[PDB]
């Protein structure tokens, strides 16, 4: 609801960057499941994660 | 996806011939202009033919536009250490009468030194006065003609790399499909050119954006352990010690070894001490964690948020808050291609089945659009209020586009057309508005914003007062009337309700 998760399986996360239809964001704390949100409401309708 | 902002610059414009037999081109010539558009979006270029119908495109995928700065010069700076050897000897012939060298005498070599290595790198070849006696080495009262050479090594092989730049040009990427079905990327920059490839010379334009505090900053990246920082580094050959900039050498694989021929350093970069026939050496070489304003990879400084974009030729990026640049348009020239066309289009019809998205917003309202025919990409729809082209495949197959729409209620007849044959749609939907998004704690920005849709502001008449009443264009009256008969009971409720209440506050005391 608050928006998109990164999962990673091999190791830890160092950085990295997500794109959305007109938002992008990034954002890093060192976990395996890390949450990146990018505003409230931004993402309304269909579109295309590209991380 | 979608596509929009369409040229038509240099339709029919062709110098071909019977083109191989049956039909094909040979070359097109001519210049057009991208205007600017929103990250995540496509510009198509379509051409026109006079003898085909309808030709292909060239769609134009913007991602991030990253504020880089540009690439002043190149070097890389390896560790060094602390190295130094002497030797003891006596005179015992007319070789250190008074002193060591004569008049000019530098080679400080006698056929002993370790000097002739391949890792022994930079050094100096320089000499020193010694002491007479038993003690001292000899058994004459003479001074002793003692040499001592110095050095630097590299036992663990770290390799930096620097890149001076004072520019900061705002940048973009771009990913280019070409209508034979090549796709490929690059990186344009602001004004400089982007390494044309078959012709195409698309580059993009900024707005020379001022900055707050970045005067003297540097690019300064790490190798092996992939470390970035943000610290003032030095300038090209010509520099001063007391900050960075210590010894380079010519590249990268040969950064390994300090050896000379690549290797440049100007003077005092090492020091000497001796007391008696020991020349021991100190280090004073600094690391890159010594001078000041040394960032790391995550900088805040000033509005910039600097963060580490992983992406080729560049790690350097940053995005402030929303600014709504002034204008990003591009500039596209040709010089030659090749490109096949038809002119086999048979009939074709299609139909609309779905229609939702947003009012005139940024990602727009997306229509779902049907079709069927046997040739593999031959549409072009045009319509009032906004144009959209497409391609499609062989078969029948359903494709999703978005438009450009500015009434709430879209109910109107476009013209629709695949390459020679043309047809007649329409849609009918219900649309919803959607405003700039608000600013959320914890989110920041990546790369940039473009524009958002603040123009209107003001409420309608129209479609305001919708669901208050009702439908009909005859129930329309007598929604008005059974609202307006509730809120005179409820008002009059209300005025009992208030009357009642100044009654009882007045009594009773
Ligand atoms: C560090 O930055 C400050 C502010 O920009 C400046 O006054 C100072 O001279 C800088 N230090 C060096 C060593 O350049
Ligand atoms: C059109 O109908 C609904 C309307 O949103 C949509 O969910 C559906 O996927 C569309 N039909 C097809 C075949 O995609
Ligand atoms: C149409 O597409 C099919 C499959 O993608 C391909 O085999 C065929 O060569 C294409 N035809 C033309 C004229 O490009």
């Amino acid at each position: 609801n608050g928006g998109v998760r990164l999962i990673t399986l091999t190791s830890e996360l160092k950085s990295a960057t997500v794109c959305a239809s007109h938002f992008c964001s990034s954002a890093t704390s060192g976990k395996k499941s890390t949450e990146i949100q990018f505003h409230s409401g931004s993402l309304v309708g269909r579109t295309a994660i590209h991380v | 996806e979608s596509c929009d902002e369409m040229v038509h610059a240099d339709s029919k414009l062709v110098s071909c011939r019977q083109g191989s037999g049956n039909m094909k081109e040979c070359v097109t010539t001519g210049r057009a202009l991208l205007p600017a558009v929103n990250p995540g979006q496509e510009a198509c270029l379509h051409f026109t033919a006079p003898g085909s119908p309808d030709s292909k495109c060239l769609k134009i995928k913007v991602k991030r536009i990253n504020l880089k700065c540009k690439k002043s010069s190149s070097y890389f700076v390896p560790d060094a250490r602390s190295r130094c050897t002497s030797v003891r000897r006596c005179r015992w012939a007319g070789d250190c009468q008074s002193g060591c060298p004569p008049h000019s005498t530098s080679n400080s070599f006698s056929d002993d030194w370790a000097g002739k290595m391949d890792r022994a790198g930079l050094g100096f070849s320089g000499c020193s006065d010694g002491c007479g006696g038993a003690a001292c080495g000899c058994f004459n009262a003479a001074p002793s003609c003692i040499f001592w050479r110095k050095w630097v090594e590299n036992p663990h092989g770290i390799i930096w790399k620097v890149s001076p730049c004072a520019a900061w040009v705002p940048s973009a990427v771009i990913e280019l499909t070409m209508p034979s079905g090549e796709v490929r990327t690059f990186h344009p920059m602001s004004g400089i050119p982007t390494q044309v490839f078959k012709g195409v010379s698309v580059t993009y334009l900024g707005s020379d954006m001022e900055v707050s505090g970045l005067t003297d900053l540097c690019e300064i990246e790490e190798l092996k352990s992939k470390k970035l920082a943000l610290a003032p580094c030095n300038q090209a050959g010509m520099g001063v010690v007391g900050k960075v900039g210590e010894i380079q050498c010519s590249s990268e694989e040969s950064a390994r070894t300090i050896k000379k021929d690549g290797c440049i350093w100007n003077a005092d970069l090492v020091g000497i001490e001796l007391r008696v026939d020991d020349a021991v050496c100190y280090s004073k070489i600094t690391s890159v964690e010594a001078v000041a304003n040394y960032s790391a990879i995550p900088t805040t400084i000033g509005g910039l948020r600097f963060e580490r974009s992983h992406d080729s030729l560049g790690k350097i990026s940053g995005s402030p808050l929303d600014i709504t640049a002034i204008r990003g348009s591009f500039s596209v020239n040709y010089r030659g291609l090749r490109l096949s066309l038809s002119e086999i289009t048979a009939t074709c019809t299609g139909e609309v089945t779905n229609v939702s998205g947003c009012y005139s917003c940024m990602t727009g309202a997306k229509v779902s659009i049907k079709l069927h025919s046997s040739k593999n990409s031959t549409a072009h729809v045009r319509c009032k209020g906004d144009e959209t082209a497409f391609s499609v495949l062989e078969g029948v197959h359903s494709y999703t586009v978005s438009l450009s729409f500015d009434h709430a209620v879209v109910d109107e007849q476009c013209q629709l057309n695949c390459g020679g044959h043309e047809s007649q749609v329409t849609l009918k939907g219900n649309l919803i508005f959607l405003d700039v998004p608000k600013f959320v704690d914890g989110s920041y920005m990546q790369t940039y914003h473009s524009s958002v849709p603040t123009g209107a502001n003001i409420p309608s008449p129209t479609d305001w007062l919708n669901a208050l009443f009702g439908n009909g264009l005859s129930r329309w009256i007598l929604g008005v009337i059974g609202v307006l008969l509730g809120g005179l009971a409820l008002f009059f409720l209300i005025m009992s309700l208030f009357k009642l209440g100044t009654k009882q506050v007045f009594r009773s005391r």
